[PDB]
């Protein structure tokens, strides 16, 4: 016998472990692997794919189609067509986006997020937006004169349908917690007009746009942590 | 280029040809084209059967019509072209079948009006049947539409009673009828046909399934679904109408098992 | 030695004024956005050494979750032999957590890594004395004859895998190859399992529809080896999971609302996932 | 039948680099017969984000017109 | 002490294990082996071997050498002369030969199922006959016009006594669970006359055939179950 | 490095109109049928891995 | 005195080729003097159907008359 | 084969009577006194081989010290449920040991070893009869759920990661990477976790101040797994924790009076660390 | 299996092992680490920098800034300015150093200690003082005919402000106890007169001097124990 | 994979020079994939006294005039 002494965590159980068992149905003869289409390999992968964001998540709106479009009209105004923070696993509008979904397997995050506007109106309507972030730290954003002086860019309605907005990570910390917190602070994403859509003789006055959110090819997620987005009632028995 | 326009496109299979000059681009699939069974992936070791052009063509579906209430559309293939010439002959009157797609969703408007369909193509679309007194409850007759497909809803209201409404899969648009947000349908290949922008989308396919060929006759590798991401609109009437077709093209298609031919039950 | 591959790294860019609009595009391709830091702002040089380690579907399958939780009773009591042994179907459907995670992909494929957790306790005031007790678990896989009594010959296991475990040991674990009578492991499944023909019900079909219709993948046979006792005695045990050498294909939403069923099936009880927000401008 | 690799870059370790001592190297030694009794597959970072973000036809470049 | 730490599983015991235990009884001198006549590999080489199906297992023929003898005659009929269902392991009639005892010791299944018949009637006897084998999918055929649009072969009453029918493994999954699933189909392995057995002046008007099936090198059985096929009543005791 | 023995590959067939007939035989002489789906239809060619590494005796 | 062996191609393994890595190879190091208390002997995949499925005298081919 | 640095050695030396005198300084400078025996005596040769190895970071902290004690019951009583589980906030300060060392530096960046040892007991005259129990330690992260009920679905740990002991088996213990989300931890922090802004309280912050307002390492949720016998049974656990491939920077003096709270705050009570000496000339 | 044998000790948790333990979070990517100003490497590091000792901890000087003062004055005495026992860990005014409280949580100790004083009158101030340290084994200096038979430095007040008097480490066992000892005996550090401080016109006649102590590079400690310094009321529990 | 080092000199051990024998080596073979996983790193006495005894920009030696 080759003198052992067993150490801590001997003949423990942590689900974490990586070890070799031994199996159970020796030989067994695989089945031939074959080529499938659309393989993954990581889950950074999916939270690059452009999803829809529930920006107007509104009473009568939410969860129903309805709340994946963001309202826009003719009428000029002063007042941000919408309001983000800058949370993607906490705010209750992005917590549900794909992006939302992964970020919530996991505790922490870094990178840049992607947000990306399909102006859906006439063809023959025009118009100049203004999207922006604007890091944590100072009153947000609440008119125009105030976002501007953070990161925007000010979209065209053209020909090219879709236009998108950068959220370059800028953060204190290295990485941000993924629950919500006050010292991981996001940072406040608005939009504006930048002079105000316009249509003419016989054009839809009212109309839509679409905000998906994604992730940069710097943006990476650690910890994997349980998700919080599904429940399960206390499983039966037969005691 | 002459102006190869990136909007201007013309497909081409068997006798039929489509074309579509306000486009946008084309979508390939999870980026694999259509594709035959391999010798070393190969399973069945008969001889296949491989209609090319008497099948491999444009079959076109009966057109729909875009509401200002339409809640959306879905089909599913092969099932949506089981009754399609050629195609459906051979893949009835074999056991397996193999096949891969191309997708041309059309809906032109003019320059004055507003919408934006979503075109998805999902694998695998299983939805949640309409009962709560069972579980996939579907019957096959309901499950498989054809040429007709089924429509969306935005309410979910069970038949735990009446047995007969059960038996069919309940559409809930905002959850794909499947339990999911459609906000993220788009980890699925698609093209948006946003009026303004195009009129047309097309989206090739591959064959998609954890085996190399399957039974066409009880499974359906694709759903197609077009759900309207912006609501039609038209300056004048407050009851706007466009109509929706859809042109689906089978590709690489073989077959194995042949036998008398399969004609399931029917109404 | 190796160096793994870091994200994305920033190279310093500055001003612009050019017929190269990288901040536009027309997502109706299909294509999602592609804009990063650079394309639209000014940005300085940034060296990162950060991975996606951690998003590897290995590492994020790389878990022993718990699938289900059986219950048998052994006891001397009348009525009390039927729960001398219990009979478990193999699936990931008991629980949900795993379950998600893999909802998160339509076909995967892997070796898996099962573990088990026995936790014993005494039922009414019957607080007496047993014996320690000897457990086992066997695989009967679609086809084999099961148990009718907690000893029926079928016990002997002279092919089914069967684990002993000695209560108060280490949790039994042990290996299982890739199974799948499939070149994958399909996740969902929009078919039947037969096709119903030309004369049968108008309703053909209800009965076997969905994944589950299809998929089989046999059960477990628990129970208590040792023989029943005065005092009566309850056992409990869980079914860990870990699917590890894996891979996955076509990537689908996450389960956005409670599970009805295995099936995809929703209750009107709860399918209302996202939460009232006060305005479309409330930060 | 041992094979030696590099661990995961720990606290107070190589600087990211991966490249600092055989103190960063780990052995292992398969002790089973089946493939599948052994632990998890090597940490594989490959990733085609495209296929799922641009399976686009005719390729386009960020800063072209998207549809011309 | 050489520091070691316990693993899950440590202790267990699986009957499926592969592991080296120690010897009972030290230095024991085998006997010499010598070579023995007909040794065995593998259980696949039985699977091959020709046995004899029970086709008509019907009452009054059930559990009697009668079993495994099929009608033929004289008279012309349109009529199956027997109708079997692809299904090695559960099919009542296939369960029981030395293919099916053996495809029972296992969960699944692939390959080529032959079967092969040996025309039994009177020398002077003739006759065509339809084998035919149909892949699922379909109304089961029930006329020979139907069999006939399947794999077939018309096989000629002569000389040469056997006739062999192969079932080309098709199928939708790569292997096929043995115990009865509709998922799993096998296909329908019928009979009929293409013309009519014949026979002359003083000449046996019935007779019958052996049915056999067998495997081809193609096939392979995997994931070892225990058998349904015996039972076993619980063991006495001594209490 | 070596790799186990697979099971019969499938090789591609077609038809056929000889004196050649692997279809008939005489099970009298003991022999057991020996027929294989390319003796009697067409058949694609086909690679097969799968081995019959679970029905050695020692597996059994 | 250890012998090093290629494993038994599992999940996501080398294409069926079980020829792709040092990954797949499993140690093996007897430890009594008595042979029985060895494992499982290596797989062996010989075989001869035709002791059982034609032990025939004069051989016949497929192609050929069984009867001549 | 290598020489580990010992500590400085003697030279000889002798008399002096230069304008050179190593025993004169201005300590206004900043810098503390630098004079060794040679500078001011008479020395002889000494070869020094003893060494600083003990005092080095890694050995310094190189014990596993106990941080917390939680306690938990399993009990079949009316309210004995929410008894039958317990969360811990993962942190060092549930104790003053080790918290005092670590303290000893501004900042510090390490991997931990965690060790658990659990004890039960018989509380009441319930002294009767109980099988063995087996718990369990499941870590959640900020974020994740937290457990409702001894048995709600989050103990499935499909991702959080979870101990499972088995009562009388060796202390459970494990291995945890430098987790900071930051480039090291930080040990104080002279900041709130917002910035209040114009329009608030004339005294916010009060509540988001200190290196606790903006720490957060989550959770650790233990339990019994076993269900509820007849006599109730206690469980303490303890935990911990032992910081190793450490490295620490900037040092600040040690933790003179007793600990108020997780912050530095101090208690009227006692704050008079040292202690009267009769006289300046008292030996 | 490998034939093992279990040794004493099997299975123990001794705090002080240095064992490998699995890891709960695998694959975790730590986070870059970055160059931080004054790191440290060995406690003995802190041990050399000069902290400032509490002289005056006299009552109603004590626990309070004025214990660091050692009060200095015109007239001219022959009395000790003040009196010291060399035990860097247990006298009373020496365990709070910064020495001290290191010296504190271990066990044993070696070196030679530096004490620097620094005087603090006014410029205008003169005078010369004498430092002293008389190793153990004699009648305590009380007066400075005796200091002065020791190690000593006459210090001259001057430009240069500060001035040292260094502990030889003189022993006879090679390390010295932490906690208070006999046989570990230490020594008398005391301090006089040589002329007197000497003021002149408009000039503060009393004053003080600071007194620091830290150890020379010959200096180190071991046997870490934990430090009697800290109190904790047993922690509450919640039963 | 394994890598000796060097013990530290015990009770009836080498003369303080550590250099005496190959009986003061111990082998070290790390097992898991994590570093954070490995023992106490490596005994590190190197230390830099000065940026905390003399941080002073302009230096100063002993000998001279602290204050020049
Ligand atoms: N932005 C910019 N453009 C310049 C400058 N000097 C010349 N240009 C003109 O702008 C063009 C594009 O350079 P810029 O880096 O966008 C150059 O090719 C040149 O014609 C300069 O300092 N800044
Ligand atoms: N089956 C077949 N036989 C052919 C063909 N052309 C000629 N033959 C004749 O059929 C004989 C056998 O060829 P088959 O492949 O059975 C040939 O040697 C030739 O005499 C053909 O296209 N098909
Ligand atoms: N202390 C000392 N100084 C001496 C002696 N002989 C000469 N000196 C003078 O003192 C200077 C310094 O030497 P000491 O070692 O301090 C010499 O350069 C020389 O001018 C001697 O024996 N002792
Ligand atoms: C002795 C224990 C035997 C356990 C046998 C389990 C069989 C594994 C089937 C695979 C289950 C997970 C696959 C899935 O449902 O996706
Ligand atoms: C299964 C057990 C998981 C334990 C997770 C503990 C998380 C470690 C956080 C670091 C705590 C010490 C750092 C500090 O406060 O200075
Ligand atoms: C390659 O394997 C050569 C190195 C062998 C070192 C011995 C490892 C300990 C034994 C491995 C398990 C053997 C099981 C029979
Ligand atoms: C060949 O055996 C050389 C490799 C040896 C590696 C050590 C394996 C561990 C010891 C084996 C058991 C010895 C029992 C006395
Ligand atoms: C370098 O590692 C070569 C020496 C190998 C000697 C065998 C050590 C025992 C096995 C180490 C743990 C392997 C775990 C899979
Ligand atoms: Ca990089
Ligand atoms: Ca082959
Ligand atoms: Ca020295």
């Amino acid at each position: 016998g080759l003198p052992t002494m067993n150490t801590p965590g001997s003949n423990q159980f942590l689900t974490s472990d990586d070890f070799q068992s031994p199996c159970a149905l020796p030989n067994f003869d695989v089945t031939p692997p074959i080529h499938i289409p659309g393989e993954v390999k990581n889950m950074m992968e999916l939270a690059e794919i452009d999803t829809l964001i529930p920006m107007n998540a509104v009473d009568g709106k939410v969860n129903t189609m309805e709340m994946y479009q963001i309202p826009l009209n003719d009428n000029l105004s002063k007042a941000p067509i919408f309001c983000l923070s800058l949370s993607p696993a906490s705010d209750k509008r992005l917590s549900h986006t794909m992006l939302g979904e992964i970020l919530n397997y996991y505790t922490h995050w870094t990178g840049s997020i992607r947000f990306t506007f399909l102006f859906c109106g006439s063809m023959m309507a025009t118009g100049k937006l203004l999207l922006s972030y604007s890091p944590p730290g100072a009153k947000p954003p609440t008119n125009r004169k105030d976002a501007m002086l953070g990161t925007h860019i000010i979209w065209d309605l053209g020909l090219q349908s879709s236009c998108s907005m950068v959220a370059p990570w800028i953060s204190n910390t290295v990485y941000r917690r993924c629950a919500r917190d006050d010292f991981t602070e996001g940072g406040f994403i608005t939009c504006f007009y930048q002079t105000r859509i316009v249509v003419p003789a016989s054009t839809p006055t009212s109309m839509f746009m679409l905000g998906f959110v994604s992730a940069c090819p710097d943006f990476s997620v650690r910890l994997l942590k349980d998700t919080p987005h599904i429940s399960q009632s206390k499983l039966i028995g037969r005691t | 280029a002459c102006g190869y326009s990136d909007r201007v496109r013309q497909i081409t299979l068997g006798n039929s040809t489509i074309t579509t000059q306000e486009a946008a681009n084309a979508i390939v699939a999870y980026g694999e084209w259509p594709t035959y069974i391999n010798d070393s992936e190969a399973n069945p070791v008969d001889a296949p059967t491989e209609p090319d052009v008497s099948s491999n063509r444009f079959y076109t579906l009966e057109s729909v019509s875009w509401k200002t209430t339409s809640r959306g559309w879905w089909w599913k293939l092969p099932d949506c072209l089981k009754d399609m010439g050629m195609f459906g002959q051979n893949m009835y009157y074999h056991y397996l079948g193999r096949s891969g797609y191309t997708i041309h969703v059309q809906c032109n408007a003019s320059k004055f009006h507003q919408g934006a369909l979503g075109v998805f193509l999902i694998p695998e679309f299983v939805m949640a049947c309409n009962t709560e007194s069972k579980t996939s409850y579907v019957s096959y007759i309901n499950a498989n539409p054809g040429e007709r497909g089924g429509e969306f809803t935005n309410t979910y209201n069970p038949s735990n009673t009446d047995a007969s409404e059960g038996r069919k899969f309940a559409a809930l648009d905002y959850l794909l009828g499947s339990g999911v947000l459609a906000g993220n349908a788009f980890v699925y290949p698609h093209q948006i046909i946003n009026l303004r922008t195009n009129n047309s989308a097309t989206i090739v396919v591959p064959y998609v399934n954890s085996l190399v060929i399957d039974c066409m006759a009880k499974h359906n590798n694709w759903g197609i679904v077009i759900l309207p991401l912006a609501p039609l609109a038209f300056a004048a009437t407050s009851s706007p109408q466009v109509p929706i077709t859809v042109t689906i093209a089978p590709m690489c298609t073989e077959f194995n098992g042949l036998r008398n031919i399969t004609v399931p039950v029917h109404q | 030695v190796s160096q793994p591959p870091s994200t994305q790294s920033t190279e310093a860019t500055s001003g612009v004024n050019s017929q190269e609009v990288p901040a536009l595009t027309a997502v109706e391709t299909g294509a999602s956005g592609q804009a990063i830091p650079s394309d639209v702002v000014e940005t300085r040089h940034v060296v990162n050494y950060k991975t996606r380690s951690e998003s590897c579907l290995e590492s994020f399958f790389g878990r022993a979750a718990c699938v289900t939780i059986l219950s048998l009773t052994n006891s001397s009591k009348s009525g009390e032999e039927k729960k001398h042994f219990n009979i478990w179907n193999i699936t990931y459907t008991d629980t949900v957590q795993l379950r998600r995670k893999l909802e998160f992909f339509t076909y995967s494929r892997f070796d898996l890594e099962m573990t088990f957790v026995f936790t014993e306790n005494y039922p009414s005031t019957a607080s007496g004395e047993v014996r320690n007790q000897v457990y086992q678990i066997m695989y009967i896989p679609p086809g084999a004859p099961r148990p009718s009594s907690w000893d029926d010959y079928t016990w002997q296991s002279s092919s089914n895998p069967s684990i002993f475990y000695m209560y108060g040991n280490a949790p039994p674990r042990m290996s299982i190859p890739y199974v799948g009578i499939a070149n994958a492991y399909s996740h969902f499944y929009d078919g039947f399992a037969r096709v119903p023909l030309e004369g049968e019900n108008t309703d053909a079909g209800d009965t076997f529809y969905g994944l589950v219709s299809i998929n089989d993948f046999g059960v477990l046979a628990v129970r208590a080896v040792n023989r029943s006792n005065p005092h009566t005695i309850h056992t409990s045990v869980r079914v860990y999971m870990k699917p590890k050498h894996i891979r996955c294909w076509c990537p689908r939403p996450p389960r956005a609302v409670l599970y009805r069923g295995e099936g995809v099936d929703m209750i009107s009880s709860a399918i209302l996932p996202l939460t009232k927000v006060d305005s479309i401008t409330t930060f | 039948g041992a094979q030696v690799s590099t661990q995961k870059t720990g606290a107070h370790e190589n600087q990211n680099v991966a490249a600092n001592g055989s103190t960063i190297n780990y052995t292992t030694i398969n002790y089973y017969k089946d493939s599948a009794s052994n632990s998890a597959t090597r940490q594989d970072l490959s990733q085609d984000p495209s296929k799922f973000t641009e399976p686009v036809k005719d390729l386009m470049l960020k800063t072209a017109p998207a549809l011309n």
